[PDB]
């Protein structure tokens, strides 16, 4: 395998990294804290548009009823380490 | 798998899970990444044109015809991530998963070896000796009459206070124990 | 956990006058524990 | 319905007892330690050591009184008297012609 | 004979007067003592027969059966050993006495050189087992299955006496030894073909024939394990081994009276095995796969012919070590549960992993897998009834499928897969339990490799 | 248009293409509030008696049990002799015996038969 041991900065480096190269956001005001429907302005179908970017990303699929409700950075971070099983 | 379902859907999540499933049969069918994105284009066009109709009627008239057009062309061997329940690899470790109570039956010079871990174990089992007796008073007096309604639990209230009913969700195997 | 032996609801099939009850036999009475009857 | 709703008396349904939890080492023979531990030799000695293998080896050099052996060599020496005199090996009648008697039919 | 008749019924003066805490010990090592005494019976010659006397005489068909029976009790006995914990001394005594008399009535009925006293014999087999089932029983049926049991072989067996007195009265003996040498064939009559029944169907109900069988599922499931072992191992061979020695006199009727017995049981391991396959409990299960067997067995003595008795006898012995194995497995597993259902506790084999190697082997077994004893029978038995018609082969190919296919459902519903999350009573395995499955397999993989022990006379 | 998806027993129809959560009423999403209730009343059941320290043994399933008794021990006292069971019964127990009596009776007379004509060829078939 060899598969590094994914830790939670290099989790929320990932997402921020693929939350910046969706061009409907500036990267300038994104925080890891910015809402998606409020402070960014984002669609629901937008919202979903980036949580299948970050499942083909990460190479594990979030079920729907656990994606509809994730709505900023850090609590898509919390829920992958969740998933992941990451200490720090 | 984490959330509590609802009692039904409504027309927004039938909506978005028909999109997701769209899309993801879409990128199957178009393999490479620009055809993809081409494709996903012109598919979210087609799919917010009916975005701000008003009468639920004729939304409902839609997402009908759209589920045919769906389940006509949805690439019969469709992408499965590996870990996903038709993946290949979906219950690979399940194998591996020994519960945490099997700990409890090992012999004393098996325990002889790890005593740290074990002494951390007897501090884990006190601090949920104490805390189920906490939580079955507090979800007690927390439901209301008649029985819950919703497989939702409360979080804790008080400050020493533990959610309740934590120890088999706190204490899963792990993702891959081997 | 335990070997399952008979209750009093077991028992009470063996209590009747006689064994498999009918109509006819529904009135009948068990004789009396000594065997004696009321002079009436 | 003043009834206690009890039908009769009676214990409570005891919780099976775990052998390994007063004793590790448990062997699953009984709970006194020294009369389960030799309860477990004597099984292994009279079951595995004794029968097992003692009496295999003697099964497996058993005299042969199927006479095996004895066969073949009667076999041998038949097959070779037969073969030096030109006499057809086996013979179609079991028991001699002569012998035998056959009502007559005269039918 | 007596070397070894003697000992067994010393082992009732020896259990009472033991200690409180030492009655264990003593009947099992004294058990194995008499089993390697009997092992000295083992070595027939090709000639008639080790004729002991008068009243006893053993062959080479008595001496596998003899050596098994022998074996089983000390088996009986530890698998005893763990149900029994809580109970008095005097009930203890009872029981082991229960099991050394069975052993002895058992012992005395397989040489039995006279039919009477076999019979005898054979219907005093039936006590020691009823009082086990219908005493010592968990469920609350334990009672209509001891009244089946006892009805269903006592009805078929009760014509059987009244036959052999009249075989008596007109043959003038019922020496085994006279009636082979005096034998004279049977006319086609009426009186004959119901004389032929006569002595057929008291064995073929202990068997248990399809359509005969309702008794053995709830026997087996409502016993104690040392009685389901018994009834699975030893019991069931007592009607074959009768037809067997019985069949001798009903020539040349046999020839077309087989025929209804013959597709019964032809359809009935088609039947059962399919029954297995839809099982929601164990024990019944494992009763459904010896029905399944035995009915083999049955097609095998009927057709007579050398290559059907040697499988037949091959198939007896190695479907009762099997059975035996397999019931000892689903009590150790219903010990820890307590519950009795297949699907109630599942993935035991990441919790346990040696039983689950005896779980695989035994299935193994059951499954006919080659150079085992258990296909040497079912081979023979294959070939002969090939000889007879060549359409036999669809059915026995199906029942082989099924067979297999039953068996590795039991395997993988119970072993593989997730464990139950709501179950935390599963202690490691104890080391009586490993030795008895020790016990039980290793005698099977040792047999394959001396075959013409266990195959009967004919060999 | 698009051809239609028709179901059958062994391929049901899929939740998606089915008619009978678009045509909603308030007395379905009544029924739909009742069955997430019983199903969350039993939930919060078993996980009360799920994660209990003291607890140590199974958890007893009525419903497992009520199913294995509906499966074994109540056939017997529900059945009725009704003509469809017992032509089901005569048929599915009676015909394949007679079926095969015939089949083999047939086959073993025609080689009876041969025997007796000769014609048969059983040279080498010595064992039997
Ligand atoms: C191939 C020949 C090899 C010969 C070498 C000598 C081997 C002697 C073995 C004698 C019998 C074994 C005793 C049975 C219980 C095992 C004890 C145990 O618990 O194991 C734990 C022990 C320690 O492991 P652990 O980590 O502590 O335990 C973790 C779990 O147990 C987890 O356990 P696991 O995951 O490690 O699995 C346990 C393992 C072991 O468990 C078993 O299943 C063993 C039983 C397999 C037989 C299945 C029944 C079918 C009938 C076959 C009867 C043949 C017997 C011949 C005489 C035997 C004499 C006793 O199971 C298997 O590996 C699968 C077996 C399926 C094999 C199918 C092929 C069978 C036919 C092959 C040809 C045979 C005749 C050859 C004729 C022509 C050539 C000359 O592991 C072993 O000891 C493994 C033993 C080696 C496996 C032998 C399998 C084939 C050999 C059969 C007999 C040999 C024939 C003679 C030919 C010589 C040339
Ligand atoms: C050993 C290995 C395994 C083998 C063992 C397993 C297999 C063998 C044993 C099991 C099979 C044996 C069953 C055969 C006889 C049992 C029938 C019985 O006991 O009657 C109880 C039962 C008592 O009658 P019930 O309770 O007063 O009336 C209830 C019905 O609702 C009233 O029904 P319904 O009045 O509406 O219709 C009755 C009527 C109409 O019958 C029909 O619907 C069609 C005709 C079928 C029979 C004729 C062909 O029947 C006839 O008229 C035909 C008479 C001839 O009779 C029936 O319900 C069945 C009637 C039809 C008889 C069919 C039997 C023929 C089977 C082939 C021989
Ligand atoms: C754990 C990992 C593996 C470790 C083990 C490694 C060692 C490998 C060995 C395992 C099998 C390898 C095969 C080797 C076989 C060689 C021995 C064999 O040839 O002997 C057999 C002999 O074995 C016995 O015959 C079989 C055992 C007897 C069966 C009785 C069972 C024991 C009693 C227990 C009760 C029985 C209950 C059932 C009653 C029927 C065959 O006998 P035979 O080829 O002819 O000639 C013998 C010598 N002569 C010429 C003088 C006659
Ligand atoms: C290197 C060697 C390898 C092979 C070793 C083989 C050893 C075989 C041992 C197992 C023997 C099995 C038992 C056999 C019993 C049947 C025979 C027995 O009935 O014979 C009796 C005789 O038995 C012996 O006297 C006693 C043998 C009993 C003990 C066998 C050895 C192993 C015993 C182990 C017991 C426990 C040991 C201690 C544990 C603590 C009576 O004989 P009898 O009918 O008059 O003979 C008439 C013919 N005569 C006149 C020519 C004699
Ligand atoms: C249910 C679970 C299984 C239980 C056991 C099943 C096995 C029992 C079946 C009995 C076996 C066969 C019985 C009779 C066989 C003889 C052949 C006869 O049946 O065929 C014809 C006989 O014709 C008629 O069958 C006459 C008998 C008819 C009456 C018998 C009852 C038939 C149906 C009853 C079935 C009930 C079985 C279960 C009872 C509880 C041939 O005619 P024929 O060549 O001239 O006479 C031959 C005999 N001779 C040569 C001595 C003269
Ligand atoms: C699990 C339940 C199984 C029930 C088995 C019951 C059926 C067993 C078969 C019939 C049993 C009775 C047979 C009689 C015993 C044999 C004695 C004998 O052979 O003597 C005959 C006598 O034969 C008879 O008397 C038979 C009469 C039968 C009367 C009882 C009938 C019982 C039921 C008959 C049908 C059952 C057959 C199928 C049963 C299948 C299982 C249910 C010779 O007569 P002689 O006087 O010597 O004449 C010579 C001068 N010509
Ligand atoms: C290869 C497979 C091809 C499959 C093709 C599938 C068919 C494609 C065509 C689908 C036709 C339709 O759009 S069916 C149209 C269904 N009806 C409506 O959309 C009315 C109102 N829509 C909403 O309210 C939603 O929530 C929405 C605003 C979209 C998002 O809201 P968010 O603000 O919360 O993101």
């Amino acid at each position: 395998s060899d598969a590094p041991p994914l830790t939670l900065e290099a989790i929320k480096d990932r997402v921020l990294y693929v939350l910046k190269l969706y061009d409907k956001i500036d990267p300038e005001k994104l925080s890891v804290n910015s809402h998606f429907m409020k402070d960014l302005g984002l669609d629901s179908l937008d919202q979903v548009e980036i949580i299948m970017a970050m499942e083909d990303e990460f190479g594990f699929e979030i079920p729907d009823i656990d994606a509809e409700k994730l709505m900023c950075p850090q609590e898509i971070v919390d829920y992958i380490a969740d998933k992941k099983d990451v200490y720090e | 798998a984490f959330s509590a379902p609802a009692a039904y859907l409504t027309h927004q999540q039938k909506v978005l899970r028909l999109y997701k499933r769209a899309l993801r049969h879409l990128e199957s069918w178009c393999v490479h990444r620009d055809k993809y994105r081409y494709f996903a284009c012109l598919m979210r066009a087609r799919f917010d044109e009916h975005k701000n109709e008003k009468d639920m009627v004729k939304a409902t008239q839609l997402l009908r015809q759209a589920e045919e057009e769906f389940w006509y062309g949805q690439h019969p061997q469709p992408y499965i991530f590996p870990e996903s329940p038709g993946g290949t690899s979906y219950e690979r470790y399940e194998c591996y998963k020994v519960p945490e109570w099997c700990l409890d039956d090992w012999h004393p010079s098996e325990k002889a070896m790890y005593p740290d871990y074990f002494a951390k174990r007897e501090q884990w089992k006190r601090l949920r000796r104490e805390s189920w007796e906490r939580e079955v008073k507090q979800l007690q007096e927390e439901t209301p009459p008649g029985g819950p309604r919703t497989e939702a639990l409360p979080p804790a209230r008080k400050e020493g206070d533990l959610p309740p009913l934590w120890w088999h969700i706190v204490t899963r195997p792990r993702e891959r124990p081997m | 956990a335990r070997q399952w032996q008979p209750d009093v609801e077991w028992a009470e099939q063996f209590g009747g006058a006689v064994m498999y009850p009918t109509k006819e036999t529904a009135h009948w009475k068990p004789p009396p524990w000594n065997d004696v009857d009321p002079p009436k | 319905p003043p009834e206690p709703t009890i039908r009769l008396q009676e214990d409570p349904d005891p919780e099976d007892e775990n052998l390994y939890e007063k004793n590790p080492d448990s062997h699953g023979y009984d709970k006194d330690p020294i009369v389960d531990l030799w309860n477990m030799r004597v099984v292994f000695f009279f079951g595995f050591s004794i029968v097992l293998v003692l009496g295999s080896t003697f099964v497996a050099y058993l005299p042969d009184y199927r006479m095996q052996e004895w066969a073949r060599r009667e076999a041998e020496r038949l097959v070779k008297y037969r073969e030096a005199n030109g006499l057809p090996l086996m013979e179609s009648n079991c028991f001699d012609p002569n012998k035998i008697q056959l009502p007559e039919d005269e039918d | 004979m007596l070397k070894i008749i003697i000992p067994t019924t010393m082992l009732l003066p020896m259990t009472w007067m033991s200690k409180h805490n030492m009655i264990w010990i003593n009947a099992t090592v004294h058990s194995l003592l008499i089993s390697l005494i009997s092992l000295s019976l083992l070595n027939q010659l090709g000639e008639n027969s080790l004729n002991f006397s008068l009243t006893f005489f053993s062959d080479s068909l008595s001496a596998p059966l003899l050596v098994l029976t022998t074996w089983l009790l000390p088996l009986m006995l530890m698998a005893s050993q763990s149900h029994l914990s809580k109970e008095t001394t005097t009930r203890k005594k009872l029981y082991i006495t229960m099991l050394i008399l069975l052993q002895l009535f058992l012992i005395m009925t397989f040489t039995a050189t006279e039919l009477i006293l076999f019979y005898i014999l054979f219907e005093a087999t039936l006590v020691p087992t009823l009082i086990i089932i219908t005493r010592w029983g968990n469920q609350t049926e334990r009672l209509n299955a001891g009244l089946y049991f006892l009805f269903y072989t006592l009805a078929g067996s009760l014509p059987l006496l009244v036959a052999l007195v009249y075989i008596q009265n007109t043959t003038g003996s019922l020496n085994f030894l006279i009636i082979h040498y005096w034998s004279h064939p049977l006319s086609n009559s009426w009186s004959n073909i119901f004389m032929w029944l006569a002595c057929i169907m008291a064995f073929m109900v202990k068997m248990p024939l399809y359509g005969l069988h309702l008794w053995l599922p709830k026997a087996h499931v409502e016993a104690p394990i040392a009685g389901s072992m018994v009834l699975a191992a030893v019991l069931l061979k007592l009607g074959g081994y009768g037809m067997m020695r019985i069949t001798t006199i009903l020539n040349p009727l046999t020839n077309y009276m087989a025929y209804p017995f013959l597709m019964l049981s032809m359809w009935g391991m088609i039947m059962t095995s399919s029954i297995c396959l839809r099982q929601t409990d164990l024990k019944s299960l494992i009763a459904y796969s010896s029905v399944s067997h035995m009915a083999l067995v049955i097609v095998a003595i009927m057709i007579q012919t050398p290559w059907s008795f040697m499988g037949a006898t091959a198939l007896m012995i190695a479907h009762g070590l099997t059975s035996s194995m397999l019931f000892c497995l689903a009590n150790t597993n219903y010990e820890r549960v307590h519950s009795r259902t297949m699907i109630l506790a599942r993935g035991l084999q990441t919790l346990l992993p040696l039983m689950a190697t005896w779980w695989l082997v035994a299935s193994l077994t059951n499954l006919a897998l080659p150079p085992s004893i258990n296909l040497i029978g079912e081979l023979f038995i294959i070939t002969a009834s090939f000889s007879w018609s060549n359409i036999t082969i669809i059915l026995m190919g199906m029942n082989m499928m099924i067979t297999a296919l039953y068996s590795l459902y039991m395997l993988i519903t119970t072993q593989r897969g997730k464990y139950t999350h709501h179950i935390n009573n599963i202690k490691p395995s104890f080391t009586r339990e490993n030795a008895l499955m020790a016990l039980h397999i290793l005698p099977l993989l040792l047999l394959t490799l001396n075959p013409k022990m266990i195959l009967g006379p004919l060999y | 248009s698009f051809p239609k998806y028709k179901p059958s027993r062994l391929a049901t129809l899929p939740a998606t293409l089915d008619p009978a959560e678009y045509d909603i009423s308030p007395e379905t999403r009544k029924a739909q509030a009742e069955r997430l209730a019983i199903r969350s009343r039993l939930k919060r059941e078993y996980l009360l008696q799920y994660n209990d320290p003291n607890r140590l043994g199974v958890i007893e399933d009525p419903a497992l049990i009520r199913w294995t008794y509906a499966r074994s021990a109540n056939i017997y006292p529900n059945f009725r002799p009704t003509p469809k069971t017992s032509l089901l019964g005569a048929l599915f127990g009676i015909g394949p015996l007679f079926f095969w009596y015939y089949v083999f009776k047939t086959d073993r007379d025609k080689k009876e038969k041969l025997i007796q004509e000769g014609k048969l060829d059983q040279t080498f078939n010595i064992s039997y």
